[PDB]
Parts: C-alpha cells; structure tokens; sequence
RNA sequence: UUCUUCUAAAAAAAA
RNA sequence: CUGCAUGGCUGUCGUCAGCUCGUGUUGUGAAAUGUUGGGUUAAGUCCCGCAACGAGCGCAACCCUUAUCCUUUGUUGCCAG
RNA sequence: AAGGCGGCCCCCUGGACGAAGACUGACGCUCAGGUGCGAAAGCGUGGGGAGCAAACAGGAUUAGAUACCCUGGUAGUCCACGCCGUAAACGAUGUCGACUUGGAGGUUGUGCCCUUGAGGCGUGGCUUCCGGAGCUAACGCGUUAAGUCGACCGCCUGGGGA
RNA sequence: GGCGUAAAGCGCACGCAGGCGGUUUGUUAAGUCAGAUGUGAAAUCCCCGGGCUCAACCUGGGAACUGCAUCUGAUACUGG
C-alpha cells in the first residue's frame, strides 16, 4: 500500500584503537500517496540492515499533511539547521520541480505539481526535515476557518 | 591465524576420531598412508554427492570404512551396484579386504562439511558471498541449531585486496571444551584465486 | 466524589519551598504562606473529578491501566492499592525502556514467569547450592523490579504517575507511544507531558493513600460495571 | 637541570 | 617471480581485559547510552545505583598433569606376618 | 563612555541613583565628513632616578645557546608641557527604545507593619552564576539576549599575496 | 545574506549635513491611491486567427509597453 523511497546512502566512519570502523547510514521516506508521509534514518554495518532499520523508523512517527486535490494549498517556507526551503502550488501537469531529497519526499507525499527551491546548504537529511516541517505547519482552509471562527466562504 | 582447531582441541572430550584403529609403529605409517589414499579417492569420486564424513576402522586385518553422507540414494543408485565397485578398488588400493557401510546424515543443513561444500559450490558458480552466508546462517538457525558462525576469506566479489567477513548468531563458545563445536573448512578455486570458507556449528553443551 | 476537608487534613495543599518552584505550574498555585507554596483545593477538586471520571470510562472498557510510584514513601501504598483493585504497579525502580522497548521486556517477564514456576512448583533443587543461591537472587531482584506487571500481556491503556518530575521517564515513554497520562503534579514538576494534570502534594503519606484509595475505588467500580 | 629530528607512493564500501 | 593478488597456518600487542550487536532513548548529524559511577577482583568477576533493558565473542568453570583417601584388579610389579 | 582609577587630609569639579511633588512641552534617537578623550612602549625639552629592567658584559646549561637560570646594569618606569593614536583597545557581542517564564546571591537607596533584637512585606539603579520557551553549525546566549521587533551608523564576499 | 568563535561591530564618545520620530484637533494635498484625457512610432515579445503542403517565415486584430504630463476626486498613513 505504502510507497517507500531510498534517498541517499553514504558510508560514515569511526576511529577506534584497532583502526577505522566503517558503518552505513540509510535515509528513506515512506508514505501512502496521500497526506501521510514519514522519514526514517537507520544505521548499521551493512546496507540491507541499514535500509531495513530506516524503513521501520519511517513507518512510525508519520504526520498528516492537509494537501489540496493534487498540490499544496499556499506558498510555505521551512527551515531545519541549514536548508531554507520554499515551495508553492503549481497548475496541473507541471510536475515536481524539486532537487535531491525534496523530490523523493514530495513524490511519496502525494503532491504532483509544485515549484520548490532549496536555499542554504542542500544536505539531504536537513532538507527532508525542513520540508516536512513546512508541510506540518501548512495551514488548510478548513483549519484556518475553524481557528478564526469564520466560514470557508468568508475566507475564500 | 591464532585460534586452535576446535575439533582437534575436543578430540578426547566430546568429539570422536575419524579413524579408530590400533597399529604398532611398523605398520602405522603405511596404514595412515592407505587411509589418506582411500579418503582422497572417495573425496575425488563423490564430489557431486554430499559426503560429510569418512570414518575408517580396521578390525582383525580387514578394513571397514563407513561413509556418512546425506544423499544415500545418489551414492547407491540401483540396489548394490556401485558400492561394490568402490569396495573392490578400495580393497585393491589398501591391499587388505574392505567393507563399506553407509550412514545417513539426518538434517544436512547442520553439518559443517556439507554447508562448506554448498557455500564453496555457490562461490564457484559466482553468487554474492553475502547472500550465500546469510542463506546458510538462516537455514541453520531455523532447523534448531544452538549457534553457527561462518567466515569467508579472500578476494571477495572479485576485489583487488583480500578481506575477511564473518557472521555469528547465537552462542559459539570456543573456550568451553565440552561444547560439541562441529568445525570444518573448504576452499573455492575461482578464476581470481582461491577463497577459504570456515564454519563453526554449536549444537548445545554436552554434559559428561 | 472527594471533598476539600479530607484533602486539607491529608496535607494535599502543601507544596515545595519558594526557591524551587517551576513557572509552568503557576495557574494552580494559591499563594505562599511561610515560604512554602499552597495549591488551591478549589481548583484541584473540579479537575480531579474529571480525571476519575475518565479513568472510570477507560476501566469500564476492560482497559489495562498502569500505576507508577517509586518514591519509597508510596511504594507499599501503591503495591497494596493495585493488588486490592486488581491492577498493575511498578513499586521499585522503573527500568528505562519498560514501555517503548516492550519487545525485550516481554522476554524478561517470561524469564521471571518460567523461573518462578521452576522454583515453587517445578522444584528445580537437588543440584549445586551456589547455583541455586544465584538463581534465587536473580529471581528475587527480577521479581522485585518487575513483579507488578509480570502478567500484563501487552502495553497498557493509561498511566497514573505519583510524581510528575521524579518519574519523567515513564511520562515521556507514554507520550512517545500515545498512551494517556494522569498525574499527581507538585509545584516543582513539569505538567506538559501529562494529559490529565492533577495538582497536589506528592510527598505526604496521608495524601498519597487518599489518592490511591480514590483511584482504586473508581477503577473497581468501573470493572464492576 | 638539559634531552633535538625522522624527507619522499599506497590500497580499502556501493542491498 | 609476485605473501603488495590469495587460501591454510604462525608470530606479535597479550592470557592484556577488553571488543561488539538487537531494541529503546538523546543529538540535524558523526556519535552517545548500554560498556559510565561507589565498592571489589587476577578479570567488563560480582553487588548496588543508573535511560537503559538484554544478548554475543572474550573472564571463570568443563579438559590434561600433580598433591590425599576409599572400592575393583594383583603380573613381568610389592614383601607386613 | 572607553582607556582606566586603591594609604590619609584639604581646595576646585564631572557623572549616576532614590522618595515626594512642581515645571518646559517631542525640545527626541543615530550619525558619513569633523572634533575630543584614548593602556603600554616610543619621541622632544627640562628635572629626578631607590627598586625593577629592553640593549650590553660576565658565569652556567648545551653538540651549538646571540635564549630560558644567575650577578651587575643604560634608555625606560617617576614629575612638568607637547607629539605619537596604536593593543587579544575583548563581553572577540555598536548606540537608543518596546515586549517575552524564573532561581540563588553581591552592592546601593527607599515606603509600610509591633525595629515586640541583627524581623516581615514591597519598590528602584548597577552587577555575578544557573536555567525555561525561543534562537544558534554547535559550544552556548537566555529580561544585562546571541529571543521577537523598530531607527541610524561602521564593516565582510575563498586561503596566501596583504 | 551576514558581523561571539567560520570574512565581518570603528577603542570610546560628542556632534554639523543626512535618515527616522510619542499623542490629539484643524488646514493643505507634495508623497500615496482611484477615474478620465494626451502620449508611450512601426517591427519585436504575448493572445486569438489567416497564407506558403507543415514548420521556420510573412501577416490581420487585440493585449502589453509596469513610464511621463495635465484635469477631477479621496485624506487613513507620511510630509508642510
């Protein structure tokens, strides 16, 4: 049911008395092709075990993003430690205009038409954190209407 | 190489000898040589058949060798056809009357020699070494073994520099003498050289 | 269901010294007489009733609730209270990961169960005396730490914490797993993680026995329903 | 209390 | 010829007491915790405490020899009456 | 205000803070260029020179020792008037104003209650340490912000060259 | 976009020119906003069509040229 994407796999290291110990880290994202998406970061000595840990961590701690019919609902910007990210809704059939980790997380998150841009450092972990941060605090018309106590027609 | 051989260090505690006979010093050397010839010939002939252990014993000037294998149908074929063919040539090589018995090996996935030959054949037909190691360990742990550790060494995945990889699930106590650690090795003659495989299987502590 | 006069006799209104307060607990503090804070019972009572009501509601659906008190001033009181009301408790040290890492704590409770069967009815004596003492001590400490939850089967449906600050690890695990928290929170504790805040003293014997009797009463009534 | 210096070529993994 | 392409075997730090993993938690992260602390040991040996709970390779025991006694067996071994 | 200021007494003198009022009525904040103040070393002129001490000499250590250590010792350190205008001139954090949980002190006023002893309850100025949200690459900052804002100025655009 | 530690707060202050300015009322309409008029050559860019077999290319009409000047009006904010 859920679609899982592997974003970046790199080899981290650790020096001990014996010498260098090489470990692997796996950044993956999972989602239901709709408002549910979540990212996982796993680490192990082998890449299959790393990707498996990442998928288990990704399937938990997911969030609900109040998205439109196929796009976002307003231009929103997010930040997490090095990646000022900005994204806005686009018309039908323009695709996912995004780079690196952003493309994978958006695609799995179900949006199909979006203009995005990554400022600052484009580190994959930080941008996928910042992207879901912006998505998490993205207001919806019903939420803002109920929040301010007015009708959705009054706010349009 | 630092660790002593597990079967050797346990030869008088929980592990039996693979040749149990008596001989004075006059005929000890030629007896040992005869055992080597029959073992070499059998290992060469029964390469396809999964042979696990060749026990040799010679009571009253007549050699009797009992092969322990997991595929008796393959080694006998039609009833009484090639077992006699092996017995006559073994008797001719040793120069003494022979007799060949066959013991079936229940659960071949928990036998150190058979797992080594399986891994070595898979290596020779070029599968991923990691895949072979994982398959062997999972199969062994599923059939009820108290622990297995496998190690593969040398020019893995066609690399330029050799390395050693090993996995271990469960207990493999090598210092405990009463633990019946079944240990065996093998080697694969791949096109990039020879790769060595070692396997320790811990079946559970033996009391007495 | 619980008045104000009984609480005042128990000592619920007493808080901690002024140098130690925590500012997130300001709405429930009446004032400070003799350099010690006083909780306003006129505020603690109307929300304690809602907490007891919610606990009755969750009890009537045959839900497992977990009691957490380790201060040594409430250890016996929580143990006899939980047994009398047929619930679960942790009266000694809360081992970290007891809820989140339940996958291994299940193994440890299983170890406790087979070991106690071996000891009492299995009769696993007639071997070396030093090994028997080692197994006895292992079972003793394992029971001492995990006896109250040794037949729970799965993670509970609610948590009742005696001290919100001292038992911060349990509250954090519950929030991590989305399990509701009902807690007796003093003036020096942090109530953010708690879903059902209950202001009041968590140090006096009188007060703690009063709270435990009240929650035992409501959970028993709900189970009876 | 004093106790200086070691030029110039390495290799490491990729479900 | 190439141990600087290797298998197998061995030295070496060193029989020094250390080296890791699963799950959980903290940190964006490399990592940390466990494995640290108070005692104790030859020892990461054991107890208490403790966001850690457990497990594995190692630390000890199971093996050989030597030291005491008893039962069986006394020749080619022994000589108390 | 910064550099900085330590026995006691006198003369002249600047700034800061507190309690009650009264008064003028936006007169305010910042500031390129400009001006003033600005540790220590150094310069000029005239004094003074006990101790300390660049340079220098001698004695040690060392393979060497134009140094560290020892014995002496001159500019200088001190006074009067000018010049120089530079420091890790640092809180490595420009000035002014508003808002945002708290704890323990130091120092300096001042109001009330019986100063029922050196007690209790407030309210101002400066200042030290810890810490919540929040911010930060992290360390940390955290009502004296590196938080949330507004006004003005100076400065930065890879390292070396510089 | 930044200036504690990565490059970056002048050593500190006073202060002319310059930038900004608490709160209430009246007046003016310069800044600002609305409408109208004149102008912003043709081509080029964009929209809907037409002609070379299509396309490049040519071409009809519209939009755009975010600007400037004048007239009339609005007075909340800034300025007098």
């Amino acid at each position: 049911e859920l679609q899982e994407k592997l974003i970046a796999v790199n080899r981290v290291s650790k020096t001990v008395k014996g010498g260098r110990i090489f470990s692997f880290t796996a950044l993956t994202v999972v989602g239901d092709g709709n408002g549910r998406v979540g990212f996982g970061y796993g680490k192990a000595r082998e890449v299959p075990a790393a990707i498996q840990k990442a998928m288990e961590k990704a399937r938990r701690n997911m969030i609900n993003v109040a998205l439109n019919n196929g796009t976002l609902q307003h231009p929103v910007k997010g930040v997490h430690t090095g990646s000022r990210v900005f994204m806005q809704p686009a018309s039908e059939g323009t695709g996912i205009i995004a780079g690196g980790a952003m493309r994978a997380v958006l695609e799995v998150a179900g949006v199909h038409n979006v203009l995005a841009k990554a400022y600052g450092s484009t580190n994959p972990i930080n941008v996928v954190r910042a992207t879901i941060d912006g998505l998490e605090n993205m207001n919806s018309p019903e939420m803002v209407a109920a929040k301010r106590g007015k009708s959705v027609e009054e706010i349009l | 190489g630092q660790k002593v051989h597990p079967n050797g260090i346990r030869l008088g505690i929980v592990k039996p000898w693979n040749s149990t006979w008596f001989a004075n010093t006059k005929e000890f050397a030629d007896n040992l040589d005869s055992d080597f010839k029959v073992r070499q010939y059998l290992t060469k002939e029964l390469a396809k058949a999964s042979v696990s252990r060749i026990v040799i014993e010679r009571p009253a000037k007549s050699i009797r060798v009992t092969i322990h294998t997991a595929r008796p149908g393959i080694v006998i074929g039609k009833k009484g056809e090639d077992v006699e063919k092996l017995r006559k040539v073994v008797a001719d090589i040793a120069g003494v009357p022979a007799q060949i018995n066959i013991a079936e090996v229940r659960k071949p996935e928990l036998d150190a020699k058979l797992v080594a030959d399986s891994i070595t054949s898979q290596l020779e037909r070029r599968v991923m070494f990691r895949r072979a190691m994982k398959r062997a360990v999972q199969n062994a742990m599923r059939l009820g073994a108290k622990g297995i550790k496998v190690e593969v060494s040398g020019r893995l995945g066609g690399a330029e520099i050799a390395r050693t990889e090993w996995y271990r699930e469960g207990r493999v106590p090598l210092h405990t003498l009463r633990a019946d650690i079944d240990y065996n090795t093998s080697e694969a003659h791949t096109t990039y050289g020879v790769i060595g495989v070692k396997v320790w299987i811990f079946k559970g502590e033996i009391l007495g | 269901t619980v008045s104000m006069r009984d609480m005042l006799k128990a000592g619920v209104h007493f808080g901690h010294q002024t140098r130690y307060w925590n500012p997130k607990m300001k709405p429930f503090i009446f004032g400070a007489r003799n350099k010690v804070h006083i909780i306003n019972l006129e505020k603690t009572v109307p929300m304690f009733n809602e907490a007891l009501a919610e606990l009755n509601k969750i009890a009537s659906r045959k839900g497992k609730i977990l009691f957490v008190g380790t201060k040594r001033a409430a250890s016996e009181a929580v143990k006899d209270a939980a047994l009398s009301c047929d619930q679960f408790f942790v009266n000694h040290r809360w081992l970290g990961g007891m809820l989140t890492n339940w996958k291994t704590v299940r193994q440890s409770i299983k170890r406790l169960k087979d070991l106690e069967t071996q000891s009492q009815d299995g009769t696993f004596d007639k071997l070396t005396k030093k090994e028997a003492l080692m197994r006895t001590r292992e079972l003793e400490k394992l029971e001492n730490s995990l006896g109250g939850i040794k037949d729970m089967g799965g993670l509970p449906d609610a948590l009742f914490v005696i001290d919100a600050d001292h038992e911060h690890i349990a509250i954090k695990e519950a929030n991590n797993l989305g399990i509701p928290v009902f807690a007796i929170v003093d003036t020096n504790s942090d109530p953010d993680g708690v879903d059902f805040v209950i202001p009041g003293n968590d140090d006096a014997i009188r007060a703690v026995t009063l709270y435990l009797g009240a929650v035992a009463a409501t959970v028993r009534e709900g189970r009876s329903q």
